[PDB]
């Protein structure tokens, strides 16, 4: 019920200095210790700092944190690659007999330069194809920024409805995004066409590139 | 080092019940308050449960307060939590964790924290996954397809870890159908391919699933 509420967002260029608050009330963060937790994609949650401004073993002092009243504040100083994470502050709240609040969490991404993709494209298996399905998969790897458009032609038709899309989380070192697309076909619909093609529109292209294959080739 | 290691995960059915384990080593867990912290699949954080070293202070949030139970048996050096009557918003990576403070006896610090056991709440039926090859096209991209698997999660290792770089393993997107799909890829130099043997290995624990799939340049 009782919330601390952060930006939802947060971003930086390497180096930059970024900060993240966590708003309270007197119940929570104007009574009792803050603590910081981080997250990187794809793991459970390191304590960063505790107790307000302690930082553990382990953590680099460019993090630290503050407290003041009924507001806390974590700073990254000289944003890195390998801090793109999630960043939940979190304290005791005393209303309601006790209870441990976390916060709504902030995502910090970096700022990078824009980076055109590159594009592969996967035919089915023929082990797929034995059990009646075919999936073309279409890779845009090592691009930023996030936003990108993927669009399907089969011998030129436009495809739409049977595609799905997944993008991944921030290169923990390059700070770029990849990005498979996977059409899904029936056997049958399959072999009654011949060019199979992926267009990719991005900032980074001044024009859409395609990747395609001629099926059987 | 201080190691957590819970299990006990997959797939349950609403209304049913799960119980998690925890193992910790590295520490004298005898002296340490353990808590249990869970977060659903892309949202934030949410404290479960407390209790201290010797049981005698536990503590609920009010969303599990008389469904989920909390203990511990220190000469197993293990933490547990019955969870009864599971709703779908149940359905959260349950983390285990270790308090700073030894001999406390309210509150909450998480010092170290286990990786998590996803626990899926639904009413879909466990199926492992078929994996297939996404053969290769001096950078060349090649992968693996592991497709049509319920519920999350799955890994995927090249040449069982001895392959890192380059490595792109994708969220999984639930298909129209319910089941999951995903795809990993690595890019490698092409010179790389008649030379090199390169193996995805999938492991899906819920179907208790491992496969190794050999990914091999097109004949043409
Ligand atoms: C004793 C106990 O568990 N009391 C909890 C209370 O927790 C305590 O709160 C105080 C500050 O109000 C303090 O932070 C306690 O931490 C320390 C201490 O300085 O006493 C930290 C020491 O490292 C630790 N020593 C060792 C060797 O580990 C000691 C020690 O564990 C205890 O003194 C007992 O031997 O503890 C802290 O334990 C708790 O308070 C909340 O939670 C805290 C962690 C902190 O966030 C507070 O700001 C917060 O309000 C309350 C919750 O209502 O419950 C009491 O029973």
């Amino acid at each position: 019920q009782s919330v601390l509420t952060q930006p939802p967002s947060a971003s930086g260029t390497p180096g930059q200095r970024v900060t993240i608050s966590c708003s309270g009330s007197s119940s929570n963060i104007g009574s009792n210790f803050v603590y910081w937790y981080q997250q990187l994609p794809g793991t459970a949650p390191k304590l960063l700092i505790y107790r307000n401004n302690q930082r553990p073993s382990g953590v680099p002092d460019r993090f630290s944190g503050s407290r003041s009243g009924t507001s806390a504040s974590l700073a990254i100083s000289g944003l890195r690659s390998e801090d793109e994470a999630d960043y939940y502050c979190a304290a005791w709240d005393d209303s309601l007999g006790g209870h441990y609040v976390f916060g709504t969490g902030t995502k910090v991404t970096v700022l990078r330069t824009v980076a055109a993709p590159s594009v592969f494209i996967f035919p089915p298996s023929d082990e797929q194809l034995k059990s009646g399905t075919a999936s073309v998969v279409c890779l845009l790897n090592n691009f930023y920024p996030r936003e990108a458009k993927v669009q399907w032609k089969v011998d030129n038709a436009l495809q739409s409805g049977n595609s799905q899309e997944s993008v991944t989380e921030q290169d923990s070192k390059d700070s770029t995004y990849s990005l498979s697309s996977t059409l899904t076909l029936s056997k049958a619909d399959y072999e009654k066409h011949k060019v199979y093609a992926c267009e990719v529109t991005h900032q980074g292209l001044s024009s859409p590139v395609t990747k395609s294959f001629n099926r059987g080739e | 080092q201080v190691q957590l290691v819970e299990s006990g995960g997959g797939s349950v059915q609403p209304g049913r019940s799960l119980r998690l384990s925890c193992e910790a080593s590295g520490f004298t867990f005898e002296a340490y308050a353990m808590h249990w912290v869970r977060q659903p699949p892309g949202k934030g954080l949410e404290w479960v449960s407390s209790i201290n070293w010797n049981s005698g202070r536990i503590a609920y949030a009010d969303s599990v307060k008389g469904r989920f139970t909390i203990s511990r048996d220190n000469a197993r050096n293990s933490l547990y939590l019955q969870m009864n009557s599971l709703r779908l918003e149940d359905t959260a990576f349950y983390y285990c964790a270790k308090d700073i403070r030894r001999f406390s006896t309210g509150g909450a610090e998480f010092e170290y924290w286990g990786q998590g056991t996803l626990v899926t709440v639904s009413s879909a039926s466990t199926k492992g996954p078929s994996v297939f090859p996404l053969a290769p096209s001096g950078t060349a991209a090649l992968g693996c397809l592991v497709k049509d698997y319920f519920p999350e999660p799955v890994t995927v290792s090249w040449n069982s870890g001895a392959l890192t770089s380059g490595v792109h393993t994708f969220p999984a997107v639930l298909q129209s159908s319910g089941l999951y799909s995903l795809s990993s890829v690595v890019t490698v130099p092409s010179s790389s391919l008649g030379t090199q043997t390169y193996i995805c290995n999938v492991n899906h624990k819920p179907s208790n699933t491992k496969v190794d799939k050999r990914v091999e340049p097109k004949s043409c």
